[PDB]
């Protein structure tokens, strides 16, 4: 369960500066995409028979967690088994506390179909540094800086799910402009 | 009345239209005609192009509505409030913004002198007027210009 | 036979299930006159064989 | 974003009428898509790369106002990573003995892509942003010798007068 | 290299601001054409392939087409915001990202929807961290066990419960219908639907009989007087 | 250049009402819109304008 | 494949779960009119395979 | 993070009340693995000693 | 002190042979949480027209301290400490100061 | 830790207190020994994500 510092060097264009983050042990939860939220059917439905869409509310449930233990099979190969001490640990970020890198347009989304599993992704984020020149090179790396931000999700308080176990966040929506689901049937410069 | 604004609104376009200044003089109202989308389709071989009809053409036809029948000797009413608007200020200004500063002194604030990689910056003085600082940007100008010059 | 025989599949030991939950709790609470501080470590006590 | 991860979404590789896009992979981290996009910059140039000098308007080359230090979205001094830049449009609050002036580091505008002589490309090089819709930016820090207020102009109509350029607050009706 | 619209120190130290702001098009049907922004981004591809896009016809109509110039009487691409102005944002589609944070700097300008799409939001949905804790292996009277960990992984059900506001449809008043909400078509045969790839002379055989339309879903099809 | 941009902390004044001044006109109910208070023509923009 | 894979990794079974508590009771107790003596032993009674 | 808050906002500490609290007790027991190693389970009946 | 061992159990004795006394091979984990709250006392007001001294962070031997940081980046020395490091000095406070 | 919340830096010895210019080196003897720092005191010395 390490933390890594992610830190590429830079020498094509590059970014502005060379980029520098963490790497961490936990994973997060992405389900940032519309077509999750709709079947095919039920998103025709919606533009089909409204004006407008605004998101309003947020309910997440992890349930039925399992812990599994792995050994080694009869024969090779492994085999598994539920955990009665195993613990899945959950944090909740209330209080956005630790970077915020979902709604990048990353590729870390919830399967689109519901026959798909969820392989959440790896949390890791980019951070302030400063820029250290790679001695006579000339190249450049992003070297950790009083600003730069380690954050160690361990450090906080957390949830500890046995196998079987169930927990559930929520959220409200800010009031936002909703979309309009219809369009126009003039130029507003022939009007 | 077309209080839900259900068709095409043509009102305040700068159009030719309007009831008579003098109160001397009969008013005939425009015919009501409208545009809408269509899709450009190309006249044959010539080249020239016309917008036909398409499905997102909205084509009105107003005696599909109900609407009043009004004998001779016929009285009806509209009413119509207007929403909140910022009130237009009929009265002017006294000076101008870029000079609300007080003409006798020099700014504390220095600005470049030599310029380069290591500006040194110089005092103000109470005579300098066109390099004062100045705390708010003028308006936004898009192709501001005179008939002469555009 | 064997659970081999299927590629894609694994052999499953149908172990216990505990819904229990607990917390880790860590951090320092701050306030006018005091702070709270709570670490948590896991720790492991070995076997001793006598 | 999360530095592990390839976007989801692809961007032009070949160009013409018939573009051919690719997938982004996690490493071309310059090419990343954006939700917000930066703040405006309207010549914020250095010392080095800008009589009256600097940012001004008028009727002619001679007939001319300042318009330093220009808007509060923009810096004009900062540490850049290893040189201290100072705008064209700086303004100097007192100077080290003219000499050298006293400026905020406008270190947190620097992080946010408002850097001076930061360029934006159209594709074409030029050192103007245009205030673009899902804009966001820093404004210059407030500062230990900053002015408090100043009078917002009563004129018709304004845009994002809440900070004089000065520093401290733009205000109708300022302390009498 | 980077192309498209971009800042940086330099030509070869910039990023990316594609998409741009939700305030232009990056593709739409222009009269006889798909037209494709150099801002453009791709929801996936074809197949590298041919992007996969939202029609944005609504700012096509609206003069923020593509190509559109503006003459300064000189001939320029850019558009500043003019005083008065009016403009549609980029469609909603159905595989749009729904929110991005927006980042909590002094200030912003319209930053109500996301370039990607979606809502901007100061305090988004709240990210969820997951770790399966770690288990100490054994230490004891065994020799050579050195430290290890437990072998274990973690499955569970994630369930996801979103509301939606919908507001009521305009009412119509034209005489003839409004266009179809036309489902959205497919690169080869339909979207949507597992089908048979043997029977069709489609050509999309890699996606096994179960395809996603080419273009993105947008709704807008049904049209009001301005 | 005669353009200036729109800057943070600007300041101006809008074109004189007049006698013969339009009073209204319908701002478009497009997705989105910058300071449509007053129709460039003269008086004032009102998404629900007198009917 | 084998858990054997990764070098810092062991097996596990998955067994149950008891969070009893229970008491080792021990010493004496004095009083002056008595004393209240308390052992406790493991005991095993082996497997009788007749 | 925290000793830094510590020492930049008081000007004094002392301590004041401790709670240990020992939780998630498992004893595990150990057996052979199948293949060579050992595997370990949770065991109901292995007590943990506190005094 | 809090005391803590393993219960021994006993391995089997009876039918089998050979099997000699033994015990049972088992290990202990769990969760030490420990909470302790200090209490604090206000800091003394200053007279000063002076700023205090800064509450500097502690100095590391190498680079920067208690920040994660990739060692190939930096020409610190401190190699051995894998890029997180310990301050050299001891982190003391004492910084601001107050007239007697 | 946060960054340190450093007062700002004179051009010579230090800002905002009152010392002899004859016991320094600094080359600020015009400020008679009272000194402004030459960068602006700004804040901001602390940061959080966003």
């Amino acid at each position: 369960h390490h933390y890594k510092v992610f830190s590429p060097a830079a020498s094509k264009v590059c970014t502005i500066s060379p980029i520098m983050g963490y790497s961490t042990p936990w994973r997060y939860l992405d389900f940032n995409a519309l077509n999750l939220f709709f079947s095919p059917l039920e998103f025709q439905h919606l533009i089909e028979n409204y004006g407008s869409i605004a998101p309003d509310a947020l309910t997440v449930t992890i349930s039925e967690i399992a812990v599994k233990d792995v050994t080694d099979k009869t024969g090779g190969g492994v085999q598994v088994t539920d955990s009665t001490t195993g613990r899945l640990c959950m944090l909740v970020d209330h209080e956005y506390k630790y970077p915020y890198v979902l709604g990048q347009g990353q590729d870390t989304l919830a399967p689109e179909l519901p026959i798909w599993v969820y392989f959440p992704p790896q949390y890791a984020y980019l951070t302030v540094g400063d820029v250290n020149t790679q001695g006579i090179s000339g190249d450049s790396k992003k070297l950790a800086s009083e600003e730069s931000a380690f954050y160690v999700l361990e450090h906080s308080s957390f949830q500890l799910l046995g196998t079987g176990g169930t927990a559930t966040m929520s959220y409200k929506f800010p009031p936002v402009p909703p979309e309009n689901l219809e369009g126009c049937s003039q130029h507003f410069y022939e009007m | 009345v077309d209080h839900e604004y259900k068709y095409p609104y043509v009102l305040g376009q700068g159009q030719d239209t309007l009831a008579p200044e003098l109160p001397i003089w009969v008013y005939f109202p425009p015919q009501y005609a409208y545009l809408t989308v269509g899709d450009v389709n190309t006249q044959g071989i010539s080249g020239d192009s016309k917008k036909l009809a398409s499905e997102e053409s909205a084509f009105y036809v107003l005696e599909h509505s109900s609407f009043q029948l009004l004998g001779t000797g016929g009285t009806a009413t509209m009413s119509y409030k207007f929403p909140p608007v910022p009130p237009e200020n009929l009265e002017g200004c006294s000076q101008h913004f870029y000079e609300m500063y007080n003409p006798l002194y020099g700014s504390r604030l220095g600005v470049p002198d030599t310029l380069g990689g290591d500006p040194k910056f110089r005092s103000l003085t109470h005579e300098d007027h066109a390099i004062q600082p100045q705390n708010f940007m003028p308006g936004p100008l898009v192709n501001s210009v005179s008939t002469k010059e555009g | 036979t064997s659970v081999n025989s299927a590629e894609a599949s694994t052999g499953a030991g149908g172990g216990g299930s505990n819904p229990v939950k607990s917390m880790w709790s860590e951090g320092a609470t701050f306030s006018a006159n005091s702070v709270t501080c709570t670490f948590s470590r896991q720790f492991l006590i070995p076997y001793d064989p006598e | 974003y999360n530095p592990l991860y390839g976007s989801r979404l692809g961007v032009p590789d070949t160009l013409g009428g018939d573009p051919k896009f690719r997938s982004l992979t996690h490493e071309d981290h310059a090419i990343q898509p954006q939700n917000f996009m930066p703040g405006p910059l309207v010549n914020s140039v250095s010392t080095k790369e800008g009589a009256l000098t600097g940012l001004s308007t008028g009727t002619s080359q001679n007939t001319r106002i300042s318009l330093r230090p220009g808007p509060v979205s923009q810096p004009y001094h900062h540490w850049d990573t290893d040189k201290y830049v100072t705008g064209i449009n700086a303004i100097s609050h007192g100077q080290t003995t003219q000499g050298v002036g006293r400026f905020p580091n406008e270190k947190e505008q620097l992080k946010q892509l408002q850097g001076l002589n930061m360029h934006t490309y159209f594709p074409t090089d030029q050192i103007e942003r245009p205030l673009m819709v899902g804009s966001v930016w820093n404004r210059r820090a407030l500062h230990y010798e900053s002015q408090l207020w100043s009078k917002i102009p009563n004129l018709d109509d304004s845009f994002k007068t809440q900070f004089a350029a000065l520093g401290g607050w733009g205000l109708h009706q300022p302390p009498p | 290299a980077l192309t498209g619209l971009s800042t940086g120190t330099s030509q070869n130290t910039r990023i990316s601001l594609r998409p741009g702001p939700v305030s232009q098009p990056y593709h739409h049907w222009d009269t006889d054409k798909y037209v494709t922004g150099i801002n453009a981004i791709s929801h996936g591809q074809t197949t590298q392939g041919v992007g996969r896009f939202p029609n944005e016809k609504e700012q096509l109509k609206q003069l923020q087409g593509l190509n559109m110039h503006t003459y300064f009487p000189t001939d320029q691409i850019e558009r500043p915001l003019m005083v008065g102005s009016v403009w549609n944002r980029r469609a909603l589609h159905y595989e749009s990202q729904l929110w991005s944070k927006i980042p909590n700097l002094d200030d912003s300008f319209k930053t109500q929807f996301a370039a990607l799409g979606g809502w901007g939001l100061h305090q988004p949905p709240p990210q969820i961290f997951l770790k399966i804790l770690p288990q100490s292996g054994p230490i004891g009277g065994i020799k050579s066990m050195g430290i290890t960990t437990l072998v274990q992984y973690a499955v569970g059900i994630m369930t996801v419960t979103m509301t939606f506001k919908l507001g009521p449809r305009k009412a119509t008043g034209r005489w003839n219908p409004q266009p179809g909400v036309y489902p959205p078509h497919a690169a080869g045969h339909l979207p949507y639907v597992l089908y048979d790839p043997t029977a069709t002379d489609a050509k999309q055989h890699h996606r096994h009989g179960y395809e996603k339309p080419e273009e993105l879903w947008t709704a807008k099809s049904r049209v009001h007087p301005l």
